[PDB]
């Protein structure tokens, strides 16, 4: 329930290049892959069951 | 991409594959020609 954003799936470590100023990852089509860790400052990717 | 055909939408793979399948013209090209 990241930040309001409800959802399931598998949270794993990101190699992907966030600047410090985002949220949310969105990746393609409309569906969130990577989200920043409120408490935390880091980058956790999203994939489905 | 591919891999982001998450939701439902899936891709069967053929009943014969393309490996497989070469031998069928295999034979036919071995029968059209002996």
């Amino acid at each position: 329930n990241f930040n309001g954003l409800t959802g399931t799936g598998v949270l794993t470590e990101s190699n992907k290049k966030f600047l410090p100023f985002q949220q949310f990852g969105r990746d393609i089509a409309d569906t969130t892959d990577a989200v920043r860790d409120p408490q935390t400052l880091e980058i956790l990717d999203i994939t489905p069951c | 991409i591919c891999a982001q055909k998450f939701n439902g939408l899936t891709v069967l793979p053929p009943l014969l594959t393309d490996e497989m399948i070469a031998q069928y013209t295999s034979a036919l090209l071995a029968g059209t020609i002996t």
